């Protein structure tokens, strides 16, 4: 059934699930050409594929080539997303595979499940919440693995640094996702935010600074004083 | 032309045979049915007049035996059964003609229509989808679920149609799933025209008896079925030419006889939407389509 905010500590339970979030897989630039007509220019993409109780990110790098000869790309990108999907989970070993699979798209039910028909203890599922991993882009690191690759490539992160050290699962999902809520509505603002501080770094393993937790309470008030912000100001309230 | 006979009319009820019904009362001296076209199965349904639930009926060819309907007052219900003492049995039927106590098969002779849903129908072919070979004969009702819908309870009484699914191995290559999912041609030609049905006749018949037993008992199972055999052909992009023209008539002929009031729970809309608007064959139903678009423009 569809994720939604009843059932949402279920994502945080030791059933291991994955969000899949395809819509970074087709990108594209709109250009006119030299007679005045439209066109694009696809970039590369990758596939969002999230534990959200561990962190384990599997960002699987969409690259231009696939396009290449291809038509109705846009769908063909769903049914790419679900294959890749698959393998990931075929490759990953029997313990380790997905007991759920949540798609932040509904439109990648049907792509997805059919991919799926070898595994049908697996469910497939949607979500009526509205998730901000459209914004993993605007991670530094992840759009710099995602524009420099020159073939299709895999790339693991973990989402959360080393947050879980310190705190929980669900505390750690409501930091990724009040994060990318405000890289989303206001990346230059955001992104501000995160670095005003030259004295903060990012270690190299890591996605984001390395806040003492006081300086983590700071932070998430920032961000959610800017996204109430950008709301009033989307509506005039 | 041939005869079915009835023992009695014990309890008030509709009788239909084909697409034809007769009222009949309590104890009304009613005595059976002549002059059935030989040459076509035929169905005989009834809806006691205290339970307008659960219809049910016979599917029968008269080629294959000699069968009468006499009232059960244990089970309830007017059963078909076979005289297999044919002697006996022109005696019954000519002393029910001569005390005139029969109803005569009322066909216009410009109608083709019962030949229309039925081309191709075989009596053999229905009782492989209703299992129960010490009868020559079918029953079906409107509660008899099927074999997709029991495997998501009781198997002697189930509608062995084939079992259709957009989503399943069957349906699906491995390396094909985006071409085979929106391009069911091969499931169509492959896996059930040539597999399991061996011929578009098979194929189309036990889309017609869906629709029949959908029609006459309000059999859901049945109306999936149907759906199911139509969405299959309309989502195929690689069709024979002759079977695109026949199913054309026969879905023409289908929507034709439907009673009007009943279009809400027989025709499901999204399947009809896009076998005429949005699949690969909504340009190969002319008819069906014209029919639909006077008839039933709200569905649509």
């Amino acid at each position: 059934g569809a994720m939604n905010s009843s059932n949402y500590a279920e994502l945080f339970n030791n059933d291991i699930k994955l969000f899949v979030d395809d819509t970074n897989v087709y990108r594209v630039t709109v250009h006119k050409t030299f007679e005045g007509n439209v066109a694009t220019k696809a970039i590369n993409g990758c596939i969002f594929t999230l534990n959200p109780k561990t962190g384990h990110l599997f960002l699987k790098i969409i690259h231009t080539s696939v396009w290449a000869g291809q038509k109705r790309l846009s769908q063909l990108a769903k049914w790419k997303t679900a294959e890749e999907v698959s393998a990931l989970v075929r490759s990953l070993p029997k313990e380790e595979q997905p007991k759920q699979i949540i798609v932040t798209r509904k439109a990648m039910l049907d792509p997805l499940e059919v991919h799926m028909l070898d595994f049908p203890n697996i469910a497939i599922r949607p979500t009526e919440l509205r998730l901000p991993f459209s914004a993993a882009m605007s991670i530094d690191k992840l759009s710099d693995v995602v524009m420099k690759a020159t073939e299709p490539q895999m790339v693991l992160f973990n989402i959360y640094d080393d947050w879980l050290d310190r705190i929980s699962s669900y505390t750690a999902f409501s930091r990724l996702t009040l994060l990318l809520r405000a890289l989303k509505t206001n990346e230059e603002s955001a992104k501000m935010i995160l670095l005003s501080d030259p004295t903060i770094t990012i270690k190299s393993y890591h996605l984001w600074p390395s806040f003492t937790d006081e300086q983590w309470i700071t932070i998430e008030s920032q961000m959610r004083d800017l996204i109430l912000t950008e709301y009033g100001r989307k509506y005039n309230v | 032309m041939n005869t079915v006979p009835f023992t009695s009319a014990p309890i008030e009820v509709t009788i239909g045979i084909d697409q034809y019904s007769f009222n009949v009362k309590e104890n009304q001296p009613f005595h059976g049915i002549k002059d059935i076209p030989i040459g076509h199965v035929h169905v005989i349904h009834f809806q006691h007049a205290d339970n307008s639930s659960m219809r049910y009926g016979y599917w029968f060819d008269c080629r294959m035996g000699n069968f009468y309907i006499q009232y059960d007052p244990k089970d309830g219900l007017y059963k078909m059964m076979e005289e297999r003492d044919g002697a006996k049995f022109e005696n019954i039927v000519h002393n029910f003609k001569e005390r005139q106590m029969m109803v005569s098969y009322p066909k216009i002779d410009e109608d083709d229509t019962w030949y229309n849903l039925t081309e191709f129908v075989q009596m053999d072919k229905i009782r492989k989808i209703v299992r129960k070979d010490e009868n020559q004969f079918s029953y079906v009702d409107s509660s008899m679920t099927t074999v997709q819908e029991n495997e998501l309870s009781d198997p002697a009484h189930s509608l062995n149609y084939t079992v259709i699914n957009f989503k399943s191995r069957e349906a699906i290559r491995p390396g094909h799933e985006m071409e085979d999912f929106l391009d069911k041609s091969y499931y169509l030609n492959t896996v059930m025209l040539q597999g399991i049905f061996k011929n578009s006749s098979n194929y189309f018949g036990e889309l017609q008896f869906a629709f029949l037993n959908a029609m006459f008992f309000g059999n859901y199972g049945s109306s999936l079925q149907w759906h199911a055999m139509i969405e299959l052909i309309c989502s195929s992009a690689t069709v024979p030419k002759h079977m695109l023209d026949k199913l054309d008539e026969i879905l023409y002929y289908q929507i034709k006889t439907l009673p009007e009031q009943y279009s809400d729970i027989l025709l499901n809309e999204r399947v009809w939407n896009i076998c005429l608007y949005s699949s690969f064959q909504k340009n190969s139903l002319h008819n069906t389509e014209k029919i639909m678009e006077n008839k039933y423009p709200e569905l649509l």
